[PDB]
RNA sequence: UAAACGCUGAAAGCAUCUAAGUGUGAAGCCCACCUCAAGAUGAGAUUUCCCAUUUCUUUAAGAAAGUAAGACCCCUGAGAG
RNA sequence: CACCUCGAUGUCGGCUCGUCGCAUCCUGGGGCUGUAGUCGGUCCCAAGGGUUGGGCUGUUCGCCCAUUAAAGCGGCACGCGAGCUGGGUUCAGAACGUCGUGAGACAGUUCGGUCCCUAUCCGUCGCGGGCGUUGGAAAUUUGAGAGGAGCUGUCCUUAGUA
RNA sequence: UAUGUUAAGUGGAAAAGGAUGUGGGGUUGCACAGACAACUAGGAUGUUGGCUUAGAAGCAGCCACCAUUUAAAGAGUGCGU
């Protein structure tokens, strides 16, 4: 497998080789770099840990940039474990290219999501609203919590809380151009998150 | 298959057996003649 | 974004003048249909002298409709009413002549007599 | 009447080690091993064996005769070997052998491919003749199981695959 | 693995899917897909950083009293709330 | 039967939310067929998911229309009124029929008619503080274990072949 | 401790009924001039007994059931024509 990580910048809308419209997503992938690399004998699993952002020395730490000196590069903001990678292709201090992707294979996406608040669970869930005449009191409630029985409320009962800030995947996307003079990603269609939130591409799981 | 807890055979070519601890009847002239307790 | 009790206007001279969606076809639960879309209906205003009849329960197609369609390179199309076309079992149509213009998205869905009979297919 | 103290015969060529378990039998067609229990007494003469249970149990009768039959299996296997013929049978069917990858046309829209162990062979003497040829029994009923599993025979019209020589009753559709 | 299909096979000279041995076999089960998850008090693992000071009491896993790494207060704010 | 509840017991139906069982409506597997093929009938396994929208009636049911792959049966105080409605329930008004000598009543019907509560505890959904994890800290993480999702039609081809 | 039984978690839920489950006891039949089960050879004739029916001619419906070599064959067990 592979992937990077990045920054997402905002949506676009593209014709690929003909007028069909493909809506687009735009990745900036400032070149990534590997910092650590953890195998069985000492860590228990194959992985490769990265780091993207390049944050200012004054914002950064100590412990952190003893973490950074053996690759040789300055204090990353956004650090990452990749897994179920090849571990001889992959070298502490590599730089992580866009030009490892090709436009046009199939990809994953992982992201989170934009923070809706404190929301009801008809936004959070998609239940439905009450009726709003003949007499209604129930406008916009969740309901029933349950049977009488038990004399409790039965778990994942569905109610308002904290709507975003999840962690979701996007599967089956596909690579509509690379820009590696420019370090960007064209991705077919919308991904979790707000603007200048942090994304990690991968090689498709089911493909 | 006749699942049926009254197994008995039904002519003189069926077999009966103790298969996975059922009762089965076993004819190879007449498959109707199959048989299982349940 | 035609739906049950959403009234339609004729686009042939089957007999009929004015439609109800009883139900759109498609699975189960379809609550909404567009261009391409096969409808039963009523007939709640017809022709006087018309084949298709005050009543009667129909077939149709939707031809043109407000809440319009897309095309894959961004280009969409809307009207200023919602139309329809009444057929038999077959895809064919009950009249002879259609009005009005027609949406090419019947094309896809081999509605090819009436896209032929149409006089502007858009 | 018994089975286990009936002698079994090598004649000659045939060859065997014992052990403590899994014992091993050697010939011309190849070698087997299998492990027979420890309550069974293994009496050997120079060409004839002999099985011996403890006492007159219900198991130890039902270990005697099995580890006879196991080991007659082997010793003629080893010996002779074993081979089952399937014929099938219908408008348009027909296979042919690829080495140890046997094709089958039996009237399903793809071809069908079975393969074999190093210790099977197919053989195809025709295009509707097959047969299943090895050493150890089990396994040979098991492959020729699964290919006749592939098309099984019918009643109405025979349409499939058999062994040859059996008994495939048939009704009088309409 | 279910039901079903068995292969070999004996009790019961045959037969038999089973008793031992062995195998096909379902939208179902455990995985595989996504998410949460070390408060998993059974509290895990790896990398990196600070270092082993002062006094008093004591052989004390002692007490306070200034600090390193670092964090917080406080302030400007939103991609958050 | 009247054991609990008359110093409260709220009565049906619908709505919002669902959860469970399997005696399985569909999908999945298989045997038998009086199964030629398509359709099927029946039985065994299987509860993972799904199991429609309207007219009439207060209605559950039921009939009808039109679809569906399918339009399952039941339980959870005939689930859920400190979550909603209050159409139906003879509260008080009035009237028809009928009964009564009558005041009034229903062996029937009809029009209209106040649904109170700031959530303490558990429970549930989410968010924190404290402490702990045996020197203090910054990050990345394995993953026990939990949850979520689990559906399905139509067309084409194989082939107008078997 | 001693002897046995059970192989279902029976024990630790429930019937009519069903079953080469298993242990005990008894009765009875056949059996080393060879049991039972299997394998080999035969399994027929005058005769395709007749009636029957277009056709039953061993086995649709209908009577009898002699004879043969015998080492044994029913004037025919079913399928099926
Ligand atoms: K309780
Ligand atoms: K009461
Ligand atoms: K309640
Ligand atoms: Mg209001
Ligand atoms: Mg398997
Ligand atoms: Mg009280
Ligand atoms: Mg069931
Ligand atoms: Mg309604
Ligand atoms: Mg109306
Ligand atoms: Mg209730
Ligand atoms: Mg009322
Ligand atoms: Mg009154
Ligand atoms: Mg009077
Ligand atoms: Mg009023
Ligand atoms: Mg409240
Ligand atoms: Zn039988």
């Amino acid at each position: 497998t592979k992937g990077i990580l990045g920054k997402k910048v905002g949506m676009t809308q593209i014709f690929t080789e003909s007028g069909e419209l493909i809506p687009v997503t735009v990745v900036e992938a400032t070149p990534n770099v590997v910092l650590q690399v953890k195998t069985v004998e000492t860590d228990g699993y194959e992985a490769i840990q990265v780091g993207y952002q390049d944050k200012r020395e004054v914002l950064s730490n100590k412990p952190a940039k003893g973490h950074v000196a053996k690759a040789n590069t300055a204090p990353k903001r956004f650090i990452k474990e990749f897994k179920n990678v090849e571990l001889g292709e992959y070298e502490v201090g590599k730089e992580i290219k866009v030009d490892v992707f090709q436009a046009g294979d199939v990809v994953d996406v992982t992201g989170t999501t934009k923070g809706k608040g404190f929301q009801g669970a008809i936004k959070r869930h998609g239940q439905s609203r009450g009726p709003m005449s003949h007499g209604s009191r129930y406008h916009r409630r969740p309901g029933s919590m349950g049977p009488v029985a038990p004399n409790r409320v039965f778990k994942n009962k569905r109610l308002a809380g904290r709507m975003g800030g999840d962690r979701v995947t996007i599967q089956n996307l596909e690579v509509v151009k690379v820009d590696v003079e420019r370090n960007v990603i064209l991705i077919k269609g919308n991904i979790p998150g707000a603007k200048k939130s942090l994304i990690t591409i991968k090689s498709a799981v089911k493909a | 298959m006749k699942v049926r807890p009254s197994v008995k055979p039904m002519c003189e070519h069926c077999k009966v057996i103790r298969r996975k601890g059922r009762v089965m009847v076993i004819c190879p002239a007449n498959p109707k003649h199959k048989q299982r307790q349940g | 974004m035609i739906q049950q009790e959403s009234r339609l206007r004729v686009a042939d001279n089957s007999g009929a003048r004015e439609i109800l969606t009883i139900k759109v076809l498609g699975g189960s639960g379809r609550k909404t249909a567009n261009i391409g879309d096969v409808i039963v209906a009523t007939v709640k205003q017809a022709t006087p002298g018309g084949v298709v009849k005050k009543g009667e329960v129909v077939k149709a197609v939707i031809v043109r409709t407000k809440s319009g369609a897309r095309r894959a390179d961004g280009s969409y199309i809307k009207f200023d009413e919602n139309a329809a076309v009444i057929i038999r079992d077959d895809k064919s149509p009950r009249g002879t002549r259609i009005f009005g213009p027609v949406a090419r998205e019947l094309r896809e869905n081999n509605f090819m007599k009436i896209v032929s009979l149409a006089p502007e297919v858009l | 009447s018994r089975i286990g103290n009936k002698v079994v015969v090598l004649p000659a060529g045939v060859e065997i080690k014992q052990d403590g378990n899994n014992i091993t039998v050697k010939g011309p067609k190849g070698e087997l091993t299998r492990e027979f229990s420890s309550d069974i007494k293994m009496n050997i003469e120079g060409n004839e064996v002999t099985f011996i249970r403890p006492n007159d149990s219900k198991e130890m009768k039902t270990i005697h005769g099995t580890t006879r039959a196991n080991f007659n299996n082997m010793v003629v296997g080893v010996s002779e070997g074993f081979q089952k013929a399937l014929e099938l049978i219908g408008v348009g069917y027909r296979a042919q052998v690829q080495g140890n990858k046997l094709t089958l046309n039996v009237g399903y829209s793809h071809p069908v491919e079975m393969t074999a162990p190093e210790g099977v062979t197919f053989e195809v003497p025709a295009n509707t003749q097959v047969i299943v040829k090895g050493i150890n029994k089990e396994v040979v009923g098991e492959l020729a199981a699964n290919i006749r599993g592939v098309r099984p025979p019918e009643p109405y019209k025979g349409k499939g695959i058999r062994y040859v020589g059996e008994f495939v009753r048939r009704k009088e559709g309409k």
